[PDB]
């Protein structure tokens, strides 16, 4: 029985609305990358990097930048919020690295309306289990992309 | 063909007996479907016996045995009408059973390859089976009768119907092979998906039958068997076949609840299905009032057709409002036999002049009296109630009705003890009376018994 | 209802299926003369 | 409260008698509170996985062992639970409905599996396959459909409690006033999702809905 | 002649002078069906002592017809004055043996009749009225004269017997039974027939029967025949002795209130014959394993295993007939793969992958499916197991073309 966290929407859900009222196809940058080599899952390392950093230059990730922004009311609320979402992102990605969290994926990430804090959920692959296994190991201390590090401040992380 | 009839019986048998096994050289089909129909012929002049014709019943079988072998449908028919003639007595039956030609009849059973002609003298021999010896009857023609009925809808088989109709046959003399081969669930199911008034109360009073006689209790289960067709009414999602399209999935589940409908009737007018559905532990008839009282839309609307069916009460117009399906239930309504080209006048009196019968006792409004009272003791009237208080607009008018006509029907048909628990609505007026229950329910129930008053007026007035 | 018997069982199941069977084969298959 | 429930209700011998010498000291002063914990236990247990949900999980796991491990002395122990809370009886309308819909092929495919423990013919145990596949298809194909729950369908015990001196789960301090359950929605929503949870609404004492 | 109904059920004055003649004259008309309509009219009308009296008065031949008039010349025998008529040339007595051996039986035929045409959708070749049809030994015992016949006669005892030792096992002695039930339910339809019906104690005897029995038709029938015997004041406190009640108001006045009787009887408590003792179920009382861990050609680089000389097409006549015995180790390794793939057929988990490793075969071995011998392990096999309609035509037809050189040689020589 897990307590039901109000005010609270994933992060994958978010930017889904953002995307659709902007004509935006969801998965714009997956769909590069399956044009640009249609085996994208079987090729090796250095084959990869040069399909996803194609990707990422093509499109200019800032979502999530502008969409905590079109729902703040005015701009005094809309600095407090962003304060307090990047220093709430550095604890967990602290404290989540001495436990080892994984499977952090945008379904499990949760950001509060009400005063931009994050909420992580889903604590089941804890202490390096997703790193060591077999299919497809993760190899990231923690979730950093360009998408998060694009909305906490202008001049980066 | 030239039909000889000339020589010695076993002259002419050696020929057709020849030309039978041919080697499959030298020898065509059409002559060996020619030389068949010469020993049916043949065997209709000289009569059944080892001594005339020749040879013995087990060299006859032997022959006719290499028949069912061949590639044209046209001469395996012709072989299996020849069996149906040489099978009379149990004693050949147990001799054409010993040499495995059951694995044979078997197969031209199920071979689908257009012979739609040679599939009916294969099921027109096996019901010659049944009736010869039923006791005797192989496991392996059962388990391919069981198959074609289990799962030849979706196929688009054509003598499915006529297999189901053996199957019930065999299961009166022979229900322990049929038990075996899960024979006994093959009828449920079917009459689950069949839609035809007629062919489903035959399907539902074959098991009745089991259930009836003490010796024959002992093949069907307890709770899970019969109750097995009202499951369309008491599961909410209901699935009847594993593979089916989706686009007629909203058509299917109207199709299963006419079906479902159909047969529940048909077991509550047998007296091997009410003692079985109203057992005085957990039965069927407490799962199917209990469902009534769920705040379910679908499921309400069809249990109020199957309760104005089950003690045949006219059905009323749906509507919201009560006057208008007053005067669609009032007995001296205009029907279409009263005519002028009809019946002018005595069509018409019959249903509004009284019978002249005060003495002679009415032996349907025993069964009603007894139908009346199981439900009223397992709880009918209080789960009615519920319904009225609790639903739409136009299903609270059609539960209203029922109501009105089961009180009707109870202080006129019922005896003295049963009429002391019934005419005091305890559930009703204590929600007309209170004040703490929140106001809109309170004249929910209040104008319903107000609704409920006019309807003994209509009843007072009688046919006019 | 009474059915009760086999006698009229069997009489309500051969004749419940040849009428209402919309194919011509219950009629073809469920003839008297076999018994 | 909690965990002594949790303890009590688990397969562990020793676990299962040693929870229940603390629970029955706690009946001496506080008799009324233990019985109205495992009341609400039992219920909340049977309303997050239902009879179909069960037979799902447990058919889907039994196949992988048979047809992946090739472990038939595993594939009984998991269907060995699930038979055996059929003969304790229907306790609601819901499991009426189940045991009515697929009752007569599960009971018949666990004889069976009992022909198989003592004969040790393969058909056997293929002929009991064909019948748990038969119902898990069946099964499949409507739990999509599955999308709200009404308490008296699913767990009647629920929705007459009206009162209850047991507290709000997951809130309690020595420092505050305590809350206690006052009443139950009637009704409860199901989440689209490969696990399927549930959202249970309470009312708490005060008039704040958890 | 449908048009005298109307003027029958609404008391036009003096009917029973005028139209009963008037209706003896339509009785001999040539079409039956508008004779038939005529004694359906008329048996309506007999319930009027007044019309009743007329009829007798008049002495109409009703036994040209058929069973519809035999059955409204046995209400004569309710009238003093019709049963002295009737009881003169003789034919009470002819009734009496005519009653007894052939269609006292037939009795419970008419009352099924009705019934399956009433609620059952039989049709043999809104709701119905469903009358008891006249019986001979509910009507002679409405006066003390007709009633001493059928004492000296001494058919209760025949017939009591026959309910406190039934036999319910054959289907033909228990319609004895029902035979017999339908015919104590109407001699106690009257006061005059009480008395001589509770002097041996056989309605205690039928209410255990209503409970315990043992056959849920005859429960069914004892409910019926108790509603005739609560026709009475006398009978409806026989019946409040043994907690049964009964409705005991007339039909005339469809409004009861607390101060002949319709014949209904229902137990006080329901339940009381919803009961049934429950009756147990009837079912209460290799090369398999090392195929898994190798492929077919590591091997390569007797097998029938149920196939014993009395289950086979050939093998079984060796014996009987005559035959030869069959001719014939890389043919021993792929009978048991063929066998082995037929019972991982039987369960449908995978078919698709099943099916793909029989045609192989099929294909590189086309000569294996070539021996009866495996024909006939599969057949003894497809008929313990189970398969799906669709799985059974892919087997038993790739068997199709094949000659079965060995069953012909042998049968010609033996024929021969
Ligand atoms: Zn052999």
């Amino acid at each position: 029985l897990i307590g039901w966290v109000p005010h609270c929407d994933t992060l994958h859900a978010l930017i889904r609305d953002y995307r659709e009222k902007k004509k935006i196809l969801l998965n714009i940058e997956h769909r590069i990358m399956l044009r640009m080599a249609p085996d994208y899952d079987h090729l090796t390392l250095m084959q990869k990097v040069e399909v996803f950093e194609h990707a990422v230059n093509n499109t200019a990730g800032d979502d999530l930048a502008k969409l905590l922004w079109l729902k703040s009311p005015s701009s005094e609320v809309w600095f407090d919020r962003r304060t307090n979402y990047t220093r709430s992102l550095a604890v967990m990605s602290m404290v989540g690295y001495i436990l080892g969290l994984g499977d952090r994926h945008p379904s499990n990430l949760m950001l509060d309306r009400l005063s931009g804090k994050i909420l992580h959920i889903d604590f089941g692959d804890c202490f390096e289990v997703a790193m060591t296994r077999e299919k497809f190991p993760e190899k990231i201390p923690f979730r950093l992309t360009r998408m998060l590090t694009n909305a906490m401040e202008v001049t980066g992380l | 063909n030239v039909p000889l009839d000339l020589t010695r019986e076993p002259s002419d048998n050696l020929r057709e007996i020849l030309q039978n096994v041919a080697r499959l050289q030298g020898v065509s089909n059409m002559r060996k479907l020619g030389h068949l129909n010469n020993f049916t012929k043949l065997l209709c002049d000289i009569g059944h016996s080892e001594e005339k014709l020749g040879f013995h019943y087990e060299d006859i079988i032997i022959c006719l045995r290499l028949a069912l072998l061949n590639e044209a449908k046209e001469v395996r028919a012709a072989g299996l009408r020849a069996l149906r003639y040489l099978i009379q007595d149990s004693s050949i039956l147990q001799k054409v059973l010993k040499l495995k030609v059951d694995y044979l009849i078997a197969r031209c059973i199920d071979i689908q390859q257009s012979n739609e002609v040679e599939r009916t003298q294969a099921l027109r021999l096996v019901r010659k089976m049944i009736t010869v010896n039923a006791s005797l009857f192989p496991s392996s023609v059962t388990n391919s009768l069981i198959a074609v009925g289990n799962d030849g809808l979706q196929e688009r088989d054509r003598m499915v119907r006529a297999c189901i109709a053996i199957i019930c046959e065999l299961a009166l003399q022979n229900p322990e092979v049929v038990a075996l081969r899960g024979g006994l669930n093959t009828i449920l199911k079917n009459v689950i998906d069949c839609q035809l008034s007629r062919i489903n109360e035959a399907l539902i009073t074959t098991i009745l039958h089991l259930l009836n006689h003490p010796k024959t209790r002992q093949y069907v289960r307890a709770d899970v068997e019969l109750e097995r067709i009202l499951a369309p009414y008491t599961d909410f999602h209901y699935r009847h076949s594993p593979d089916t399209a989706e686009g007629q999935l909203k058509e299917d589940r109207e199709a299963r609840f006419l079906a479902s409908k159909m047969g529940i009737i048909a077991t509550f007018r047998s007296w091997a299905g009410i003692i079985n559905l109203c057992k005085p532990g957990n039965s069927g008839i407490q799962s199917l009032i209990g469902v009534l009282c769920i705040p379910n839309m679908e499921i309400r609307r069809g249990l109020l057709e199957v309760l104005y069916d089950i003690f045949r009460l006219p059905l009323p117009v749906v509507t919201e409002e009560f006057i208008e399906a007053l005067l669609s239930v009032d007995p001296g309504r205009f029907q279409d036999s009263w005519r002028l080209s009809d019946g002018f006048v005595a069509a018409e009196a019959k249903t509004i002049l009284p019978h002249r019968a005060r003495s002679r006792p009415d032996l349907m409004d025993n069964y009603l009296a007894l139908i009346l009272s199981a439900f009223i003791r397992n709880g009918l009237l209080e789960g009615l109630v519920e319904v009225i208080t609790n639903s739409d607009d136009h299903i609270s008018v059609r539960a209203t009705i029922l109501l009105g006509e089961l009180l009707h029907m109870a202080n006129t048909i019922l005896p003295h003890s049963h009429s002391h628990h019934l005419h005091c609505l305890p559930t009703l007026m204590n929600m007309a009376a209170s004040f703490d229950i929140p106001k809109e329910k309170r004249l929910r129930a209040s104008a319903a018994l107000n609704c409920l008053k006019r309807f003994h007026e209509m009843k007072k007035r009688g046919p006019k | 209802a009474f059915l009760d018997n086999p006698t009229i069982i069997l009489a309500h199941i051969r004749q419940s299926h040849v009428t209402s069977d919309d194919t011509g084969m219950c009629e073809m298959v469920l003839i008297d003369h076999d018994v | 409260i909690y965990p002594l429930t949790v303890a009590s209700k688990s397969t562990t011998t020793a676990r299962h008698n040693a929870a229940n010498k603390i629970l029955k000291n706690m009946c001496e002063h506080s008799n009324t509170l233990v019985q109205q914990a495992m009341m609400v236990s039992e219920e909340l247990i049977r309303v997050a996985i239902l009879w179909h949900e069960m037979w799902h999980e447990g058919l889907e796991e039994a196949s992988r062992l048979y047809f992946g491990e090739r472990n038939v002395k595993g594939m009984f122990e998991v269907l060995e639970p699930l038979h055996a809370m059929m003969e304790r009886g229907p306790q609601t309308l819901k499991e009426t409905s189940f045991n009515q819909a697929y009752g007569r092929d599960l009971m018949e495919a666990q004889e069976w599996c009992r022909k198989y423990m003592k004969s040790g013919n393969v058909k056997d145990l293929t002929q009991a396959w064909d019948l748990y596949y038969h119902v898990f298809r069946r099964i499949s194909k409507q739990l999509p459909q599955l999308t709200s729950l009404e308490l008296q369908y699913v767990s009647p015990k629920l929705l007459m409690c009206r009162d209850l001196e047991l507290a709000v789960p997951g809130t309690y301090d020595p420092n505050q006033p305590i809350i206690r359950i006052q009443s139950i929605a009637p009704s409860l929503q199901v989440i689209t999702s490969k696990q399927r949870p549930r959202k249970l609404t309470l009312m708490g004492s005060n008039g704040h809905e958890f | 002649t449908k048009h005298l109904r109307v003027l029958l059920r609404a008391n036009v004055e003096f009917f029973n002078n005028w139209g009963i003649e008037l209706l003896v004259t339509q009785l001999h008309d040539k079409n039956k069906t508008i004779s038939s309509e005529a004694l359906d009219i008329l048996d309506e009308a007999c319930e009027d002592k007044a019309n009743l009296h007329a009829l007798i008065q008049m002495k109409p031949a009703l036994s040209h017809l058929g069973d519809k008039g035999l059955l409204l010349l046995l209400r004569f025998l309710s009238i003093p004055k019709g049963f002295s008529y009737l009881n003169e040339r003789g034919y009470v007595a002819k009734q009496l043996e005519k009653w007894h051996r052939e269609y006292n039986s037939k009795y419970v035929d008419l009352i099924e009749e009705q019934l399956n045409e009433a609620l059952t959708t039989y049709r043999k070749p809104q709701r119905p009225h469903v009358y008891l049809p006249i019986h001979l030994y509910g009507q002679l015992v409405h006066h003390k004269t007709g009633c001493h016949l059928l004492e000296v006669q001494n058919i209760i005892t025949e017939l009591c017997r026959n309910v406190r030792t039934p036999d319910l096992d054959k289907w033909e002695e228990i319609k004895k039974l029902k035979a017999s039930l339908w015919a104590l339910g109407n001699i106690g339809s009257s006061n005059w027939g009480l008395n001589l019906l509770q002097e041996e104690n056989v309605i205690p005897d039928i209410l255990k029967l209503a409970k315990q029995c043992e056959v849920l038709s005859i429960r069914g029938t004892c409910v019926y025949v108790l509603g005739l015997i609560a026709k009475t004041k006398q009978g409806c406190d026989i019946l409040k002795c043994h907690n049964w009640d009964a409705v005991r108001h007339s039909r005339k006045h469809l409004w009861p209130v607390v101060p002949d009787y319709i014949g209904l009887a229902l137990p006080v408590d329901i339940n009381d014959i919803f009961q049934v003792k429950d009756i147990p179920y009837f079912q209460t009382k290799s090369f398999h394993l090392l195929r898994q861990q190798m492929s077919l050609t590591e091997i390569m680089n007797t097998g029938l295993q149920e196939h014993t000389d009395d289950n086979c097409l050939y093998c079984v006549c060796i014996e009987i007939l005559g035959f030869q015995p069959s001719n014939q180790m890389c043919r021993i390794l792929l009978r048991k793969e063929v066998l082995r793939l037929v019972i991982n057929l039987s369960s449908s988990v995978s078919t698709k992958c099943h099916e793909t490793g029989l045609l192989t075969i099929k294909e590189k071995y086309p000569q294996t499916f070539d021996d009866i011998c495996l024909y006939s392990e599969v057949s003894h096999l497809l008929s313990h197991c189970t398969f799906r309609l669709p799985c059974r035509r892919f087997i038993q037809e790739l068997f199709q073309d094949v000659q079965f050189l060995q069953m012909h040689e042998e049968a010609e020589a033996v024929l021969a």
